[PDB]
């Protein structure tokens, strides 16, 4: 039946009935099964593309059967506590899952108008983001990295402090990896392990020389687990992806091999399709109990904030977290730098009720004074340092111990939100209270 | 069987009809020369064939035959301070042969000498269980390497037969009783080098490997079974980095691959090699290395082959308990081959030109290397470092080749052309260059030397940073306008580059540096910081600290030369240093 | 033995597309005879079927298709080489041109030759003195290296050439280089520079060589170097001749390498040079060197200029990674009256270590070297501080730099274009300008040297 043998790719006769992304099987001349993915179907042949790979398929002698269905998981509550694979397999040598039902990785359109205002607050444990840029149920809020820069940590430290106070009814994490290395897929699945939040979470593990196939159905499948437990199992969802950058390369792999001409900077022209596709199947629903919150993590080719892959996500996003190198090579960690970054929804969960009735204004006297300390410095350097404004002197003191002990907590330092806020103080207690942007009424936090 | 026959021949491409029980991956011999060549593409009868030599004089008409078998590796004793090209064939037998000093074509020649008598030594009793990976003997090929025979993947049994003696890798020296019936073992085993090698499972590499560069072992740390890129423009020092690894390293065995580049530097190797002494052990480096050589004007698709030959040959001696290094220089060739073959079948073409499946490529290179548990009952556990030279275009490091590596290695050596036109060598940009194993490492160092090592690096690349920062502000004004906290701190970040990162190569001394004195040295170029930055707290000028340390700073810019028996003369500047401020 | 075809399909520029063929080979050397009898050659680039493509060295103009049949000659093409070689001048195809008797050959030799083994290689230890200190001392060539010239449009890389083959010898008892000139796509005032200096020398006597001028085709350009170094490894390997090669403009093989991989509509690489453009000029660089048990070796200078002076350049940047070094000229210098115009800076020798030293050149020989490289960039440094900033801002140490990098360009390395200066006197020459240098910043050299010398 098998027609052409081109690379990865095949050639199979005699298609019919044949659907699109349809998985197909293949039963070598020595007896060994692979399975395979349509690519491009006609009325007389289809392009697959093997899992295994297609080294030593003998064109003669092998047969392919096909399956009629797509990639499909197997939802259950007994995901939570598992690892699985980028395909939905058993990777952690546990028990097989007995599913509750099949369903298709590429999941249902949210209805613009079918959406919640984002409510809650989503304690991430570190003060650059819970207090300058919160993250609230329901956000999609992303990390923009850089090649060498400590993402790994920082998703491993999300993922292993995020909580949410004080209502603990139901909350999980679903973790994507994309295309990574087995070093830091190894580091994810044993800091789960070793702190015990493995418990709480399920894994989808992809790695980098595993077929683009394989790293393009991942976000599919982790996110169609998470919107299970969400919608059919009222789940308080939070999503980690990681890296995004792979998925997007793995596309124009595919797109080459249906011989597509690349758009802008390489990339298929439908990539701003595909991200939205993933990342808005998010937010709280209108009748729904769980909901599903986004953290997508990418690296920005070149530290390139105007590449394909940051600038598609930002349109799509509400806000990011940007990772500098500056920072990073300070020893700051993390390394965040709050002037770039951004939440859309920060005010959505925080004022009273949640966190702390102080927590809107600090956030405006920490970021006001950050930036004017910041440029105080400046001047301190070309200037002689010596006679600069002795109100100014204490503003580059001060930018200085927002960076070394606000913003460089660590990356195994959990900070609560009070604590966040409580440090606060003790920083804007460097200037005197003529200098502040908060209200009289906030001398009960001095 | 069946003979196929020639319809295309377009540079290193060929294409053949009636070839319908051919396979993919498998190797074919190919028109009336019958050169080296492999099936890429199967369309019907028709295959498409990838050639390791040259197609000149070959037309269509003309025979082709299958082996049924992949492109392989003889594996076992003789393989050692020896020197194959792309497709693992023996250069300086080849010479013998063919009567020749030149490379021919269509000569077929064994890999190993299947001729030369080696002492076989039975180590595990008749009656043993035994699978994959087990050792049943071992033969000394050299001072250095201990060559352990092991049973080969897909066999199982007891052993029955086993002993000692002098055999060639062609007698069978063993007999295991499997379920098939009877087998017989030799000293050489074959592989697929297309096919990684299959292990228990795969390990964190967290100890770090001892380079004896400074810039390396201190800032950009390189772990064993890590993987790091030098990606550079020519004349920055990517053969000098693999040279000075190749021939200082911490690991057992060193494997390198000359892909794509001159033929000299592959004979420079094999004549300097056997007067240099091994780090480890105290014998020659060559009885520790694996030389493997395809030329820039040797044929073109014989790069790609030369790559996967290396691996496979770090990961055999890996099975074994070995710590591997592989080097490889560079994989910007072996994407060319990738570039030139890609248009020959008139594919997609990605970024300049190179196949869109080019990252999926190196990522399967590199998956291969790390620490990892080997097959077999004792779970021996060995590892590979892959340390790659990456050849941008003008120096371009946004061309597709490194930018696709920097995706799956963790180590980025980035080399500087101005810091090379500076005789600042090596020209590792400090700023731009990384490593993932910094912190891990860190820990590890601060362990083994007891001090606060990590506190150290991370201050140091403060105050470089710091510099970079300062030296925005220098381009517009003099040297008479940054406060004396200011020129405190660029006087400090020039000593940790000509004193500490500047490493000459070709200096007898220089060309290694102990971890033991890379601690002291770094040391005493950070306390001129500290306690020059108390004397400005409390008064003191920074002119006034510059004349009066001159002597000082002598002892610590020539302390890169104390010999390493002698470390207590770098130590000792510590104290002076103090005390020499102390004298005001 | 082998016949002529009357079954050409199409002329497109340089191509021929031939159908109805049997028995024709890949890079099989042809023959077109036209129906004016005139014969043009050309080589098989691409065979498939009945078809085959080939390039026509001498171009497809005024040909008629109809009345036009094309031979295969059942082989590559090949060099007739001969110790007769020696005192003869050939065009870009190998065929006289200086209207003298027909070589009669001792052989043929495919032009694409054979790449040496590794193993069999002998690796470059004899200094050459070329008498050029900024060669000799900081870009040192040894026998059987390739060691290049990046040029310009303008800039006296004739010259520069020129002196080094007037003048390079080892300093053992051989003092006889065999001189193989390509002329490749250059100007006839630049190919009379080469002929009036190597007729008033006598080197002509003693060369061989190879000229394809600008109004000659530019296809032939491609197989010009070949035949030149086919030649060069004749004399060498199997005459014991100790060859030297001297190529340009490399540029313009490049360009016609160029025109052929636009013409087949392949897939451009940077700046549409061919993907296989390191690989194609690696087949023509790597033929150099030395071999065990043999005397004699081919010792290559290839000559390019950099396009809008841009070392970044596809040509001269994958040349600069296939050579062994390269020596700049630049247009500051030339400009400055420097002769040669060699900037030093992004020059380079990757075989001057073992090439020196001491029992070779003098002991000081790398010390030297290092000590006013450092030096000389730290001055250049402090110049361009002085053009942007005011002499003011320029410290006491800035100075004395600033005018050492400016005394080492006017005294150093400006020599002139017909002076030989001993490896002695260039070192002893380095010393003296050191000397204008603090003893405290010579911090590349050890006491040991810096006590016995200046
Ligand atoms: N670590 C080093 N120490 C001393 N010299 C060096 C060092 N690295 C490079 N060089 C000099 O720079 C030149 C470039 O060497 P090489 O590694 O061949 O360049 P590439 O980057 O093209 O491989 C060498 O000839 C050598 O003299
Ligand atoms: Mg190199």
């Amino acid at each position: 039946t098998i027609k052409e043998v081109v690379g990865p790719l095949m050639a199979v006769e005699k298609v019919s009935g044949v659907k699109y992304e349809e998985l197909i099987e293949v039963r070598m001349q020595n007896g060994e099964i692979r399975r395979g993915q349509v690519l491009e179907v006609q009325e007389d042949k289809a392009m697959v593309q093997i899992f295994e790979g297609t080294s030593g398929i003998c064109l003669k002698n092998s047969s392919v059967r096909f399956l009629g269905h797509p990639l499909q998981l197997g939802v259950s509550e007994d995901m939570i506590g598992r690892v699985f694979d980028g395909l939905g397999r058993p990777k952690d040598n546990g028990p097989e899952i007995l599913p509750e039902k099949y369903l298709d990785i590429n999941g249902e359109v949210i209805n613009p108008i079918a959406r919640d205002y984002p409510d809650e607050f989503i304690q991430t444990g570190i003060s650059a983001i819970d207090h300058l840029n919160t993250l609230v149920r329901g956000q999609k809020l992303p990390v923009f990295s850089g090649s060498g820069l400590p993402h790994k940590e920082l998703a491993a430290q999300i993922a292993r402090q995020a909580t949410v106070l004080d209502s603990s009814d139901d909350f999980a994490v679903v973790f994507a990896a994309i295309g990574i290395t087995f070093e830091e897929a190894e580091f994810f699945m044993e800091d789960f392990r070793q702190t015990g939040a493995i418990d709480r979470s399920v894994m989808f593990m992809n790695l980098a020389n595993d077929p683009a196939i394989e790293r393009i159905a991942t976000p599919r499948m982790a996110l169609t687990a998470a919107e299970y437990l969400a919608y059919e199992k009222g789940m308080h969802v939070l999503v980690i992806m990681t890296d995004m950058t792979n998925y997007a390369e793995a596309l124009r792999e595919i797109s080459a091999a249906r011989r597509e001409v690349p758009g802008r900077r390489g990339y298929p022209g439908y990539l701003y399709t595909n991200l939205a596709t993933l990342f808005e199947r998010a937010g709280r629903i209108r009748g729904l109990k769980g909901s599903v919150t986004q953290i997508p993590i990418l690296t920005m080719p070149e530290d390139d904030k105007t590449h394909p892959i940051p600038d598609l996500t930002g349109y799509i996003t509400e806000g990011q977290i940007i990772l500098t190198r500056e920072l990073y090579k300070s020893g700051i960690q993390p390394p965040i730098d709050v002037l770039p970054s951004l939440s859309r929804l920060k005010d959505k969960g925080t004022g009273a009720g949640k966190t702390r009735e102080d927590h809107a204004a600090t956030m405006n006297q920490l970021f006001a004074a950050y930036a004017q300390g910041k440029q105080a410095k400046e001047l301190a350097v070309v200037l002689g340092e010596s006679a600069l404004s002795d109100i100014d002197k204490i503003y580059a003191k001060f930018a200085e111990r927002f960076e070394n002990e606000y913003v460089n907590q660590g990356f195994y330092t959990n900070r609560t939100i009070t604590e966040t806020l409580d440090l606060g103080w003790e920083l804007l207690a460097m200037l005197p209270r003529t200098e502040l942007k908060r209200i009289k009424d906030d001398l009960l936090d001095k | 069987m069946q003979i196929g026959k020639i319809i295309k021949v377009s540079g290193p491409l060929v294409m053949a009809e009636n070839m319908s029980e051919a396979c993919i991956q498998d190797m074919c011999l190919v028109g009336d020369l019958g050169v080296i060549g492999e099936i890429i593409e199967m369309r019907q009868d028709v295959a498409s064939i990838q050639v390791y030599e040259e197609t000149s004089g070959i037309g269509p008409g003309e025979p082709v035959r299958s082996t049924g078998e992949a492109l392989s590796v003889e594996l076992g004793p003789g393989i050692i301070s020896q020197m194959f090209d792309g497709i693992q064939r023996p250069l300086d037998t080849f010479m013998e042969v063919t009567q020749s000093n030149f490379l021919g074509r269509g000569v077929q020649l064994p890999a190993l000498d299947h001729e030369k008598q080696w002492w076989f030594e039975a180590t595990i009793e008749e009656g043993t269980e035994v699978s994959a990976g087990d050792i049943i003997g071992y033969v000394d090929e050299t001072k250095i390497i201990q060559h352990k025979i092991m049973v080969p993947n897909g066999i199982k049994g007891t052993v029955q037969k086993i002993e000692s003696g002098s055999f060639t890798i062609d007698d069978p020296i063993c007999v295991i009783e499997t379920e098939q019936g009877l087998k017989e073992l030799t000293m050489m085993q074959k592989w697929p080098v297309r096919r990684g090698r299959p292990i228990k499972q795969k390990l964190n590499p967290d100890v770090p490997m001892i380079t004896g560069q400074r810039v390396i072992d201190t800032f950009f740390p390189v772990t064993k079974g890590g993987a790091a890129a030098v990606p550079g423009p020519f004349g920055a020092g990517k053969t000098v980095v693999q040279h000075q690894i190749a021939k200082w390293s911490d690991v057992d065995l060193v494997v390198y691959v000359g892909c794509g580049e001159r033929g000299n530097e592959m004979t420079d190797v094999v004549n300097e090699f056997p007067e240099l002494i091994d780090p480890n052990t105290g014998e020659s480096l060559m009885e520790r290395t694996v030389l493997i050589a395809n030329t820039s004007n040797m044929p073109v698709a014989a790069r790609e082959a030369s790559i996967y030959t290396g691996i496979t040959i770090a990961e055999y001696f890996r099975d074994m308990g070995y710590d591997v290094a592989i080097m490889a220089d560079s994989t910007s060739r072996w994407a060319e081959a990738l570039r030139e073959m890609s248009g020959r079948l008139e594919e997609m073409p990605g970024d300049e030109g190179y196949p869109a499946y080019l990252g999926s490529r190196l990522a399967e290179y590199y998956e291969r290397s790390g620490r990892v548990i080997a097959l077999g009952s004792d779970q021996r556990e060995g590892s590979i470092t892959a340390i790659s030279a990456v050849s941008p275009s003008g120096g371009d490091i946004s061309e597709p080749v490194t930018q696709n590596t920097l995706r799956v290695v963790k180590v980025f050596w980035g080399l500087d052309s101005s810091l090379a036109q500076k005789r600042h060598f090596p020209s590792i940009n400090w700023i731009q260059s990384y490593s993932l194993y910094s912190t891990e490492v860190g820990r590890y160092m601060d362990q083994i030397l007891q001090q606060d090592w990590s506190d150290m690096v991370t201050e140091g690349m403060r105050i470089l940073q710091e510099e970079e920062q300062l030296n925005e502000i220098v381009r517009l004004v003099g040297i008479d306008s940054l406060s004396d906290n200011d020129r405190l701190t660029l006087e400090v970040a020039k000593s940790i580059r000509e004193d500490y990162l500047q490493q000459n190569a070709f200096d007898d001394v220089d060309t290694f540096t102990s971890r033991e004195k890379q601690f002291n040295m770094l040391k005493v170029i950070l306390t001129f910081g500290k306690e020059a930055r108390k004397a400005l707290s409390l008064g003191a000028y920074f002119n006034e600290i510059m004349e009066g340390t001159v002597a000082v700073r002598e002892r610590i810019s020539r302390s890169k030369y104390i010999p390493e028996e002698e470390l207590a003369k770098i130590s000792s500047i510590n104290e002076e240093i103090k005390e020499t401020i102390q004298l005001i």
